Protein backbone atom coordinates (compact mmCIF):
# COMPACT_ATOMS: atom_id res chain seq x y z
CA UNK A 1 0.00 0.00 0.00
CA UNK A 2 1.46 3.11 -0.76
CA UNK A 3 0.58 4.67 2.36
CA UNK A 4 2.10 1.98 4.50
CA UNK A 5 4.87 4.15 5.47
CA UNK A 6 2.56 7.22 6.51
CA UNK A 7 1.56 7.44 10.27
CA UNK A 8 -2.34 6.78 10.91
CA UNK A 9 -3.05 10.39 12.51
CA UNK A 10 -1.00 11.95 9.48
CA UNK A 11 -3.36 9.95 7.15
CA UNK A 12 -6.42 11.20 9.26
CA UNK A 13 -5.15 15.14 9.11
CA UNK A 14 -4.89 15.16 5.36
CA UNK A 15 -7.78 13.45 4.43
CA UNK A 16 -9.51 16.55 6.38
CA UNK A 17 -7.16 18.32 4.27
CA UNK A 18 -8.19 16.74 1.07
CA UNK A 19 -11.73 17.40 1.53
CA UNK A 20 -11.35 21.27 2.58
CA UNK A 21 -9.10 21.25 -0.94
CA UNK A 22 -12.39 19.40 -2.52
CA UNK A 23 -9.39 16.81 -3.74
CA UNK A 24 -11.56 13.67 -3.06
CA UNK A 25 -9.67 11.02 -4.68
CA UNK A 26 -6.96 11.87 -2.44
CA UNK A 27 -8.99 12.11 0.62
CA UNK A 28 -10.20 8.35 -0.29
CA UNK A 29 -6.53 7.36 -0.95
CA UNK A 30 -5.93 8.25 2.67
CA UNK A 31 -8.49 7.27 4.28
CA UNK A 32 -8.39 3.34 2.24
CA UNK A 33 -4.70 4.20 3.87
CA UNK A 34 -6.04 4.57 7.30
CA UNK A 35 -8.28 1.81 7.25
CA UNK A 36 -5.02 -0.60 5.93
CA UNK A 37 -3.64 0.23 9.67
CA UNK A 38 -5.74 -2.30 10.83
CA UNK A 39 -6.73 -0.42 14.30
CA UNK A 40 -11.34 0.36 14.20
CA UNK A 41 -12.52 3.84 13.10
CA UNK A 42 -13.78 6.15 15.18
CA UNK A 43 -17.21 8.15 14.52
CA UNK A 44 -15.82 10.99 12.84
CA UNK A 45 -13.10 8.75 10.96
CA UNK A 46 -15.86 6.30 9.75
CA UNK A 47 -18.08 9.32 8.10
CA UNK A 48 -14.46 10.54 6.58
CA UNK A 49 -14.33 7.23 4.73
CA UNK A 50 -17.86 7.37 3.49
CA UNK A 51 -18.05 11.04 2.50
CA UNK A 52 -14.12 10.70 0.60
CA UNK A 53 -15.38 7.13 -1.64
CA UNK A 54 -19.12 8.68 -2.16
CA UNK A 55 -17.45 11.68 -3.98
CA UNK A 56 -15.01 9.69 -6.11
CA UNK A 57 -18.20 7.11 -6.85
CA UNK A 58 -20.57 10.19 -7.65
CA UNK A 59 -18.28 11.94 -9.74
CA UNK A 60 -17.86 7.90 -12.09
CA UNK A 61 -21.90 7.48 -11.55
CA UNK A 62 -22.72 10.54 -13.19
CA UNK A 63 -20.36 10.06 -15.83
CA UNK A 64 -21.12 6.73 -16.71
CA UNK A 65 -25.23 8.08 -16.84
CA UNK A 66 -23.85 10.71 -19.38
CA UNK A 67 -22.12 8.03 -21.54
CA UNK A 68 -24.98 5.16 -21.09
CA UNK A 69 -27.46 8.09 -22.16
CA UNK A 70 -25.76 8.78 -25.35
CA UNK A 71 -25.00 4.61 -26.11
CA UNK A 72 -28.39 4.42 -25.83
CA UNK A 73 -29.53 7.13 -28.60
CA UNK A 74 -26.68 5.50 -30.85
CA UNK A 75 -28.70 2.34 -30.55
CA UNK A 76 -32.08 3.81 -31.75
CA UNK A 77 -33.18 3.66 -35.22
CA UNK A 78 -32.31 6.00 -37.24
CA UNK A 79 -29.21 6.77 -35.51
CA UNK A 80 -25.61 7.07 -37.43
CA UNK A 81 -23.00 4.31 -36.76
CA UNK A 82 -20.34 5.91 -35.26
CA UNK A 83 -18.21 3.00 -34.40
CA UNK A 84 -17.43 1.59 -31.48
CA UNK A 85 -15.81 4.74 -29.30
CA UNK A 86 -19.10 5.44 -27.29
CA UNK A 87 -19.02 2.04 -25.71
CA UNK A 88 -15.51 1.58 -25.16
CA UNK A 89 -15.60 4.97 -23.23
CA UNK A 90 -18.53 4.02 -21.45
CA UNK A 91 -17.21 0.61 -20.60
CA UNK A 92 -13.63 2.65 -19.46
CA UNK A 93 -15.32 4.26 -16.65
CA UNK A 94 -17.41 1.67 -15.43
CA UNK A 95 -14.74 -0.45 -14.98
CA UNK A 96 -13.26 1.96 -13.16
CA UNK A 97 -16.44 2.61 -10.87
CA UNK A 98 -16.75 -0.72 -10.21
CA UNK A 99 -12.44 -0.92 -9.26
CA UNK A 100 -13.51 1.82 -6.39
CA UNK A 101 -16.78 -0.42 -5.57
CA UNK A 102 -14.59 -3.19 -5.20
CA UNK A 103 -11.93 -1.34 -3.24
CA UNK A 104 -14.54 -0.07 -0.76
CA UNK A 105 -16.03 -3.54 -0.62
CA UNK A 106 -12.53 -4.85 0.65
CA UNK A 107 -12.64 -2.59 2.74
CA UNK A 108 -15.14 -3.97 4.49
CA UNK A 109 -14.77 -6.99 4.21
CA UNK A 110 -10.96 -7.11 5.53
CA UNK A 111 -11.91 -6.10 7.94
CA UNK A 112 -13.80 -3.42 9.18
CA UNK A 113 -17.25 -5.45 9.47
CA UNK A 114 -15.88 -8.49 11.10
CA UNK A 115 -14.41 -5.52 13.85
CA UNK A 116 -17.43 -3.70 14.23
CA UNK A 117 -19.47 -4.53 17.28
CA UNK A 118 -21.05 -1.73 18.62
CA UNK A 119 -24.69 -0.88 16.51
CA UNK A 120 -23.24 2.25 15.01
CA UNK A 121 -20.40 0.95 13.69
CA UNK A 122 -21.76 -2.10 12.44
CA UNK A 123 -24.77 -0.58 11.03
CA UNK A 124 -22.91 2.38 9.55
CA UNK A 125 -20.32 -0.86 7.71
CA UNK A 126 -23.45 -2.63 6.45
CA UNK A 127 -25.09 0.08 5.15
CA UNK A 128 -21.52 0.87 2.90
CA UNK A 129 -21.84 -2.20 1.85
CA UNK A 130 -25.60 -2.55 0.58
CA UNK A 131 -24.34 0.90 -1.18
CA UNK A 132 -21.46 -0.44 -3.24
CA UNK A 133 -23.07 -3.13 -4.28
CA UNK A 134 -25.78 -1.18 -5.48
CA UNK A 135 -23.69 1.21 -7.34
CA UNK A 136 -22.23 -2.40 -8.76
CA UNK A 137 -25.86 -3.48 -9.34
CA UNK A 138 -26.42 -0.04 -11.62
CA UNK A 139 -24.00 -1.20 -14.22
CA UNK A 140 -24.73 -4.95 -14.00
CA UNK A 141 -25.86 -6.53 -16.76
CA UNK A 142 -24.73 -10.00 -17.21
CA UNK A 143 -24.95 -13.16 -15.46
CA UNK A 144 -24.71 -12.00 -12.09
CA UNK A 145 -26.60 -8.88 -11.86
CA UNK A 146 -29.11 -11.31 -9.56
CA UNK A 147 -26.60 -11.75 -6.80
CA UNK A 148 -25.19 -8.18 -6.99
CA UNK A 149 -28.70 -6.97 -6.23
CA UNK A 150 -29.54 -9.94 -3.80
CA UNK A 151 -25.94 -9.57 -1.81
CA UNK A 152 -27.18 -5.40 -1.53
CA UNK A 153 -30.47 -6.53 -0.24
CA UNK A 154 -28.87 -9.01 2.50
CA UNK A 155 -26.49 -6.09 3.60
CA UNK A 156 -29.12 -3.59 3.42
CA UNK A 157 -31.26 -6.36 4.95
CA UNK A 158 -29.06 -7.12 8.38
CA UNK A 159 -28.24 -3.51 8.80
CA UNK A 160 -32.03 -2.38 9.40
CA UNK A 161 -32.45 -5.39 11.77
CA UNK A 162 -29.65 -4.03 13.32
CA UNK A 163 -30.71 -0.62 13.41
CA UNK A 164 -34.69 -1.20 14.51
CA UNK A 165 -33.53 -3.39 17.39
CA UNK A 166 -30.79 -1.10 18.79
CA UNK A 167 -31.27 2.39 17.88
CA UNK A 168 -34.21 5.34 18.33
CA UNK A 169 -35.74 5.71 15.10
CA UNK A 170 -34.83 9.44 14.98
CA UNK A 171 -30.92 7.97 14.54
CA UNK A 172 -29.15 9.52 11.89
CA UNK A 173 -27.26 6.61 10.60
CA UNK A 174 -31.13 4.33 10.75
CA UNK A 175 -32.48 7.16 8.87
CA UNK A 176 -30.01 6.93 5.97
CA UNK A 177 -29.92 3.56 6.05
CA UNK A 178 -33.69 3.23 5.48
CA UNK A 179 -33.51 6.08 3.04
CA UNK A 180 -30.80 4.33 0.69
CA UNK A 181 -33.14 0.69 1.33
CA UNK A 182 -35.99 2.55 0.13
CA UNK A 183 -34.26 3.90 -3.10
CA UNK A 184 -32.96 0.26 -3.62
CA UNK A 185 -36.62 -1.14 -3.75
CA UNK A 186 -37.42 1.47 -6.05
CA UNK A 187 -34.62 1.66 -8.89
CA UNK A 188 -32.98 -1.71 -8.50
CA UNK A 189 -35.15 -4.28 -6.83
CA UNK A 190 -38.50 -2.93 -8.85
CA UNK A 191 -40.37 -3.07 -6.07
CA UNK A 192 -41.91 0.84 -5.50
CA UNK A 193 -44.75 0.00 -3.31
CA UNK A 194 -41.88 -1.35 -1.02
CA UNK A 195 -39.53 1.60 -1.46
CA UNK A 196 -42.64 3.81 -0.92
CA UNK A 197 -43.42 2.01 2.27
CA UNK A 198 -40.16 1.89 3.93
CA UNK A 199 -40.04 5.88 3.47
CA UNK A 200 -43.52 6.51 5.08
CA UNK A 201 -43.00 4.40 7.86
CA UNK A 202 -39.64 5.59 8.72
CA UNK A 203 -40.56 8.83 8.37
CA UNK A 204 -44.00 8.98 10.68
CA UNK A 205 -42.18 7.05 13.38
CA UNK A 206 -38.95 9.73 13.23
CA UNK A 207 -41.65 11.90 13.73
CA UNK A 208 -43.36 10.08 16.81
CA UNK A 209 -39.73 10.47 18.77
CA UNK A 210 -38.71 14.06 17.98
CA UNK A 211 -40.02 14.88 21.53
CA UNK A 212 -36.80 13.28 22.77
CA UNK A 213 -34.26 15.10 21.15
CA UNK A 214 -32.16 18.21 22.10
CA UNK A 215 -32.49 21.00 19.55
CA UNK A 216 -29.52 19.80 17.71
CA UNK A 217 -30.49 16.21 17.34
CA UNK A 218 -33.62 17.47 16.00
CA UNK A 219 -31.72 19.50 12.99
CA UNK A 220 -30.08 16.28 12.17
CA UNK A 221 -32.98 13.53 12.56
CA UNK A 222 -35.54 16.36 10.84
CA UNK A 223 -32.99 17.08 7.89
CA UNK A 224 -32.64 13.75 6.90
CA UNK A 225 -36.39 13.00 7.17
CA UNK A 226 -36.82 15.81 4.52
CA UNK A 227 -34.96 14.12 2.22
CA UNK A 228 -37.57 10.81 2.84
CA UNK A 229 -40.22 13.29 2.12
CA UNK A 230 -38.86 14.36 -0.94
CA UNK A 231 -38.86 11.21 -2.38
CA UNK A 232 -41.77 10.27 -1.09
CA UNK A 233 -43.63 13.32 -3.40
CA UNK A 234 -41.26 12.23 -6.35
CA UNK A 235 -42.53 8.76 -6.05
CA UNK A 236 -46.55 9.93 -5.49
CA UNK B 1 -34.68 16.08 -9.76
CA UNK B 2 -33.16 13.07 -8.77
CA UNK B 3 -34.21 11.20 -5.86
CA UNK B 4 -32.04 11.22 -2.83
CA UNK B 5 -29.88 9.05 -0.99
CA UNK B 6 -27.37 9.86 1.50
CA UNK B 7 -24.11 11.25 1.56
CA UNK B 8 -24.65 13.38 -1.36
CA UNK B 9 -21.89 14.50 -3.17
CA UNK B 10 -20.35 17.95 -2.08
CA UNK C 1 2.26 6.65 -24.56
CA UNK C 2 -0.88 4.82 -23.58
CA UNK C 3 -2.61 6.64 -26.33
CA UNK C 4 -0.47 5.11 -29.14
CA UNK C 5 -2.54 2.32 -30.04
CA UNK C 6 -5.80 4.70 -30.38
CA UNK C 7 -7.01 6.53 -33.79
CA UNK C 8 -6.42 10.04 -33.48
CA UNK C 9 -10.42 10.83 -34.59
CA UNK C 10 -11.08 8.21 -31.45
CA UNK C 11 -9.39 10.08 -29.36
CA UNK C 12 -10.81 13.54 -30.70
CA UNK C 13 -14.39 11.88 -30.75
CA UNK C 14 -13.21 10.52 -26.83
CA UNK C 15 -12.07 13.71 -25.72
CA UNK C 16 -15.76 15.49 -26.75
CA UNK C 17 -17.69 11.98 -24.73
CA UNK C 18 -14.70 12.75 -21.96
CA UNK C 19 -16.41 16.55 -21.91
CA UNK C 20 -19.66 15.84 -21.75
CA UNK C 21 -19.33 14.15 -18.90
CA UNK C 22 -17.34 16.15 -17.02
CA UNK C 23 -14.24 14.05 -17.01
CA UNK C 24 -11.51 15.96 -17.68
CA UNK C 25 -8.74 14.24 -16.97
CA UNK C 26 -9.45 11.52 -19.21
CA UNK C 27 -10.33 14.42 -22.10
CA UNK C 28 -6.37 16.14 -21.79
CA UNK C 29 -5.42 12.76 -21.67
CA UNK C 30 -7.27 12.14 -25.09
CA UNK C 31 -6.17 15.37 -26.64
CA UNK C 32 -2.53 14.39 -25.19
CA UNK C 33 -2.85 11.47 -27.23
CA UNK C 34 -3.95 13.37 -30.31
CA UNK C 35 -1.26 15.64 -30.13
CA UNK C 36 1.04 13.23 -29.91
CA UNK C 37 -0.17 12.16 -33.50
CA UNK C 38 1.99 14.67 -34.56
CA UNK C 39 -0.08 16.29 -37.16
CA UNK C 40 -1.04 19.92 -36.30
CA UNK C 41 -4.54 20.57 -34.21
CA UNK C 42 -7.60 21.89 -36.15
CA UNK C 43 -9.59 25.08 -34.25
CA UNK C 44 -12.05 23.09 -32.42
CA UNK C 45 -8.92 20.60 -31.96
CA UNK C 46 -7.11 23.21 -30.18
CA UNK C 47 -9.94 24.63 -28.09
CA UNK C 48 -10.34 20.82 -27.00
CA UNK C 49 -7.06 20.72 -25.74
CA UNK C 50 -7.44 23.95 -23.97
CA UNK C 51 -10.30 23.36 -22.24
CA UNK C 52 -9.24 20.07 -21.02
CA UNK C 53 -6.13 20.79 -19.56
CA UNK C 54 -7.48 24.25 -18.35
CA UNK C 55 -9.90 22.17 -16.03
CA UNK C 56 -7.46 19.43 -15.43
CA UNK C 57 -5.49 22.30 -13.72
CA UNK C 58 -8.19 24.60 -12.69
CA UNK C 59 -8.47 21.94 -10.06
CA UNK C 60 -5.24 21.92 -8.64
CA UNK C 61 -4.68 25.48 -8.51
CA UNK C 62 -7.89 26.04 -6.43
CA UNK C 63 -6.57 22.66 -4.05
CA UNK C 64 -2.85 24.82 -3.73
CA UNK C 65 -4.85 27.99 -2.65
CA UNK C 66 -6.88 26.41 -0.01
CA UNK C 67 -4.07 24.47 1.20
CA UNK C 68 -1.71 27.23 0.71
CA UNK C 69 -3.93 29.36 3.29
CA UNK C 70 -3.80 26.70 5.88
CA UNK C 71 -0.36 26.83 5.48
CA UNK C 72 -0.18 30.36 6.37
CA UNK C 73 -2.01 30.85 9.10
CA UNK C 74 -0.01 27.80 10.69
CA UNK C 75 3.09 29.86 10.44
CA UNK C 76 1.08 32.97 12.37
CA UNK C 77 2.31 33.82 15.91
CA UNK C 78 0.24 31.97 18.18
CA UNK C 79 -0.52 28.98 15.62
CA UNK C 80 -0.29 25.34 17.43
CA UNK C 81 2.39 23.38 15.66
CA UNK C 82 0.80 20.40 14.23
CA UNK C 83 3.27 18.92 12.02
CA UNK C 84 4.64 18.72 8.74
CA UNK C 85 1.47 17.56 7.37
CA UNK C 86 -0.30 20.33 5.74
CA UNK C 87 3.15 21.45 3.68
CA UNK C 88 3.63 17.68 2.57
CA UNK C 89 0.08 17.74 1.21
CA UNK C 90 0.68 21.23 0.09
CA UNK C 91 3.72 20.34 -1.62
CA UNK C 92 2.29 17.07 -2.93
CA UNK C 93 -0.70 19.29 -5.02
CA UNK C 94 2.05 21.59 -5.71
CA UNK C 95 4.20 18.80 -7.55
CA UNK C 96 1.05 17.39 -9.66
CA UNK C 97 0.31 20.97 -10.50
CA UNK C 98 3.58 21.51 -11.76
CA UNK C 99 3.50 18.10 -13.50
CA UNK C 100 0.64 19.03 -15.72
CA UNK C 101 1.89 22.27 -16.16
CA UNK C 102 4.97 20.87 -17.29
CA UNK C 103 2.97 18.49 -20.01
CA UNK C 104 1.29 20.91 -21.66
CA UNK C 105 4.65 22.96 -21.60
CA UNK C 106 5.78 19.63 -23.74
CA UNK C 107 3.52 19.35 -25.75
CA UNK C 108 3.86 23.29 -26.85
CA UNK C 109 7.14 22.68 -27.37
CA UNK C 110 7.34 19.06 -29.23
CA UNK C 111 6.06 20.30 -31.55
CA UNK C 112 2.74 21.96 -31.83
CA UNK C 113 4.27 25.99 -31.80
CA UNK C 114 7.05 24.79 -34.21
CA UNK C 115 4.42 24.44 -36.41
CA UNK C 116 1.94 26.62 -35.90
CA UNK C 117 2.41 29.11 -39.08
CA UNK C 118 -1.20 30.82 -39.29
CA UNK C 119 -1.90 33.94 -36.89
CA UNK C 120 -4.83 32.37 -34.90
CA UNK C 121 -2.74 28.45 -34.14
CA UNK C 122 0.60 30.41 -33.09
CA UNK C 123 -1.39 32.76 -31.19
CA UNK C 124 -3.59 30.31 -29.17
CA UNK C 125 -0.21 28.40 -28.41
CA UNK C 126 1.51 31.25 -27.55
CA UNK C 127 -1.01 32.26 -25.04
CA UNK C 128 -1.42 28.55 -23.95
CA UNK C 129 2.66 28.89 -22.88
CA UNK C 130 2.06 32.08 -21.10
CA UNK C 131 -1.34 30.83 -19.03
CA UNK C 132 1.04 27.92 -17.74
CA UNK C 133 4.61 29.45 -17.36
CA UNK C 134 2.20 31.73 -14.81
CA UNK C 135 0.55 28.71 -13.08
CA UNK C 136 3.96 27.59 -12.49
CA UNK C 137 5.21 30.94 -11.24
CA UNK C 138 1.56 31.22 -9.42
CA UNK C 139 3.89 28.44 -7.07
CA UNK C 140 7.69 29.21 -7.68
CA UNK C 141 8.91 30.73 -5.00
CA UNK C 142 13.01 29.34 -5.39
CA UNK C 143 15.93 30.86 -7.73
CA UNK C 144 14.05 30.40 -10.83
CA UNK C 145 11.17 32.13 -10.50
CA UNK C 146 12.04 34.96 -12.18
CA UNK C 147 12.83 33.00 -15.09
CA UNK C 148 9.40 31.30 -14.70
CA UNK C 149 8.37 34.76 -15.14
CA UNK C 150 10.10 36.01 -18.09
CA UNK C 151 9.22 33.19 -19.69
CA UNK C 152 5.91 33.76 -19.25
CA UNK C 153 5.88 37.82 -20.61
CA UNK C 154 8.18 36.77 -23.16
CA UNK C 155 5.52 33.81 -24.34
CA UNK C 156 2.60 36.57 -23.96
CA UNK C 157 4.37 39.13 -25.53
CA UNK C 158 5.08 37.22 -29.26
CA UNK C 159 1.78 36.27 -28.87
CA UNK C 160 0.29 39.91 -28.25
CA UNK C 161 3.02 41.09 -31.03
CA UNK C 162 1.48 38.58 -33.65
CA UNK C 163 -1.98 39.57 -32.78
CA UNK C 164 -1.79 43.41 -33.09
CA UNK C 165 -0.26 42.90 -36.35
CA UNK C 166 -2.83 39.84 -37.98
CA UNK C 167 -5.63 39.97 -35.88
CA UNK C 168 -8.80 42.53 -35.67
CA UNK C 169 -9.09 44.34 -32.19
CA UNK C 170 -11.92 42.04 -31.48
CA UNK C 171 -10.77 38.47 -31.96
CA UNK C 172 -11.65 36.94 -29.46
CA UNK C 173 -8.29 34.80 -29.40
CA UNK C 174 -6.72 38.32 -29.08
CA UNK C 175 -8.87 39.60 -26.51
CA UNK C 176 -8.91 36.59 -24.24
CA UNK C 177 -4.84 36.54 -24.30
CA UNK C 178 -5.00 40.00 -23.72
CA UNK C 179 -7.28 39.47 -20.51
CA UNK C 180 -4.78 36.59 -19.61
CA UNK C 181 -1.33 39.10 -19.86
CA UNK C 182 -3.40 41.90 -18.17
CA UNK C 183 -3.84 39.17 -15.12
CA UNK C 184 -0.25 38.63 -15.59
CA UNK C 185 0.70 41.71 -14.81
CA UNK C 186 -1.75 42.68 -12.44
CA UNK C 187 -0.58 39.96 -10.04
CA UNK C 188 2.69 38.24 -11.53
CA UNK C 189 4.79 41.08 -12.31
CA UNK C 190 3.55 43.71 -9.66
CA UNK C 191 2.57 45.75 -12.73
CA UNK C 192 -0.87 47.24 -11.17
CA UNK C 193 -1.01 50.00 -13.92
CA UNK C 194 0.33 47.66 -17.19
CA UNK C 195 -2.70 46.01 -16.02
CA UNK C 196 -4.96 48.44 -16.20
CA UNK C 197 -3.47 50.30 -19.40
CA UNK C 198 -3.81 46.91 -21.34
CA UNK C 199 -7.49 46.24 -20.12
CA UNK C 200 -8.66 49.33 -20.73
CA UNK C 201 -6.76 50.03 -24.25
CA UNK C 202 -8.04 46.05 -25.49
CA UNK C 203 -11.51 47.34 -24.30
CA UNK C 204 -11.90 50.44 -26.14
CA UNK C 205 -9.95 49.25 -29.50
CA UNK C 206 -12.08 46.39 -29.31
CA UNK C 207 -15.21 48.56 -28.86
CA UNK C 208 -14.01 50.67 -31.76
CA UNK C 209 -14.45 47.58 -33.93
CA UNK C 210 -17.81 46.13 -33.01
CA UNK C 211 -19.36 47.87 -36.16
CA UNK C 212 -17.78 45.57 -38.77
CA UNK C 213 -18.88 41.88 -36.76
CA UNK C 214 -22.22 39.58 -37.51
CA UNK C 215 -24.66 39.10 -34.84
CA UNK C 216 -22.64 35.87 -33.61
CA UNK C 217 -19.85 37.52 -33.77
CA UNK C 218 -20.59 40.52 -32.06
CA UNK C 219 -21.89 38.19 -29.00
CA UNK C 220 -18.29 36.21 -29.21
CA UNK C 221 -16.69 39.22 -28.95
CA UNK C 222 -18.73 41.58 -26.58
CA UNK C 223 -18.86 38.65 -23.68
CA UNK C 224 -14.92 39.12 -23.16
CA UNK C 225 -15.12 42.49 -23.30
CA UNK C 226 -17.17 42.44 -20.40
CA UNK C 227 -14.53 40.18 -18.76
CA UNK C 228 -12.23 43.04 -19.04
CA UNK C 229 -14.79 45.81 -18.39
CA UNK C 230 -14.94 43.14 -14.84
CA UNK C 231 -11.13 43.40 -14.09
CA UNK C 232 -11.13 47.21 -14.48
CA UNK C 233 -14.28 47.16 -12.39
CA UNK C 234 -12.29 44.95 -9.94
CA UNK C 235 -9.04 46.68 -9.84
CA UNK C 236 -10.37 50.82 -10.28
CA UNK D 1 -15.03 37.47 -6.31
CA UNK D 2 -11.75 36.59 -8.35
CA UNK D 3 -10.55 38.04 -11.45
CA UNK D 4 -11.35 36.95 -14.80
CA UNK D 5 -8.73 34.63 -17.14
CA UNK D 6 -9.91 32.55 -19.87
CA UNK D 7 -10.85 29.44 -20.44
CA UNK D 8 -12.61 29.52 -17.38
CA UNK D 9 -13.73 26.17 -15.39
CA UNK D 10 -16.60 24.29 -16.40
MG1 LIG E 1 3.62 5.58 2.24
MG1 LIG F 1 -50.17 0.66 -4.88
MG1 LIG G 1 -3.28 3.02 -26.65
MG1 LIG H 1 -1.86 55.25 -11.21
Amino acid sequence: GAMGSMERASLIQKAKLAEQAERYEDMAAFMKGAVEKGEELSCEERNLLSVAYKNVVGGQRAAWRVLSSIEQKSNEEGSEEKGPEVREYREKVETELQGVCDTVLGLLDSHLIKEAGDAESRVFYLKMKGDYYRYLAEVATGDDKKRIIDSARSAYQEAMDISKKEMPPTNPIRLGLALNFSVFHYEIANSPEEAISLAKTTFDEAMADLHTLSEDSYKDSTLIMQLLRDNLTLWT
Amino acid sequence: PRRNTLPAMD
